């Protein structure tokens, strides 16, 4: 396994292969992390998350 | 929900409920934004008017956190079919947006090819739902989830006496007495991937509730991304 195969390519939620590297990209009302790889909700109650 | 355990609060903030002229729940959706819900097509025709209620856990007893919105558009999908429940897939606009809270909370849309590749390959998805807790019995007064198995599409295939589209695919359990049921229709089929969840699919039908041999069938989600995009605006 590589790239998106491998462990989901180190990204919190979508991979994509772009060439031959990893792009990681995130849900509405995420976004990218300047690692490029996590994704930080944008405001409360972002979608997905079970509520506190 | 056949088996299965009761949400717990906040867990299930995904939920919608379709109620009916007279204030029964009929049919589950699931929140997409603050305006959108996602339903079953054959829901539709099981009430002349209703409402969407969201927040609620518990339908014997208003405890201050369930709210009501009416129902501004239908967009039903042109290619549903009452003869097989192909294209079993609506969304509703509502016409006032949703406070998002404690109990009530979109679930995520996925991109497709990752979705596919990613969310559908995982073991388990999650339903949920007020529906049937026997094939014969009377729905739940309490929100209830379900962890239920992926299915292989040539097993699913032979195990139905009914056609299996490719816009459908299978979940739940061979033997074991656990299943989504009448009621739930319309509800969440939700993949977790680290801690968040995305929508999967959309509570169809099944023949009786978790009949030996037979599984749940779902509308699969990913076959209607762009779809509902579009519906969405
Ligand atoms: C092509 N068809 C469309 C609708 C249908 N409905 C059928 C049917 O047998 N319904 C039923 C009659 C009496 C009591 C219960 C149920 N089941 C249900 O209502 C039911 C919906 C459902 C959804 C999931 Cl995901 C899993 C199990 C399920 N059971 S068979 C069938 C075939
Ligand atoms: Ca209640
Ligand atoms: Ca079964």
């Amino acid at each position: 396994r590589k790239l998106c195969s491998l462990d989901n390519g180190d990204c919190d939620q979508f991979c994509h292969e772009e060439q031959n590297s990893v792009v990681c990209s995130c849900a509405r009302g995420y976004t990218l992390a300047d690692n490029g790889k996590a994704c930080i909700p944008t405001g409360p109650y972002p979608c997905g998350k079970q509520t506190l | 929900i056949v088996g299965g355990q009761e949400c717990k609060d906040g867990e299930c903030p995904w939920q919608a409920l379709l109620i009916n002229e007279e204030n029964e729940g009929f049919c589950g959706g699931t929140i997409l934004s603050e305006f959108y819900i996602l339903t079953a097509a054959h829901c539709l025709y099981q009430a002349k008017r209703f409402k969407v209620r969201v927040g609620d856990r518990n339908t014997e007893q208003e405890e201050g956190g369930e709210a009501v919105h009416e129902v501004e558009v239908v967009i039903k999908h042109n290619r549903f079919t009452k003869e097989t429940y192909d294209f079993d897939i609506a969304v509703l606009r509502l016409k006032t947006p949703i406070t998002f809270r404690m109990n009530v909370a979109p679930a995520c849309l996925p991109e497709r090819d990752w979705a596919e590749s990613t969310l559908m390959t995982q073991k388990t998805g999650i339903v949920s739902g007020f529906g049937r807790t026997h094939e014969k019995g009377r729905q739940s007064t309490r929100l209830k989830m379900l962890e239920v198995p992926y299915v292989d599409r040539n097993s699913c295939k032979l195990s139905s006496s009914f056609i299996i589209t490719q816009n459908m695919f299978c979940a739940g359990y061979d033997t074991k007495q656990e299943d989504a049921c009448q009621g739930d229709s319309g509800g969440p089929h939700v993949t977790r991937f680290k801690d968040t969840y995305f929508v999967t699919g959309i509570v169809s039908w099944g023949e009786g509730c978790a009949r030996k041999g037979k599984y749940g069938i779902y509308t699969k989600v990913t076959a209607f991304l762009k779809w509902i995009d579009r519906s969405m605006k």
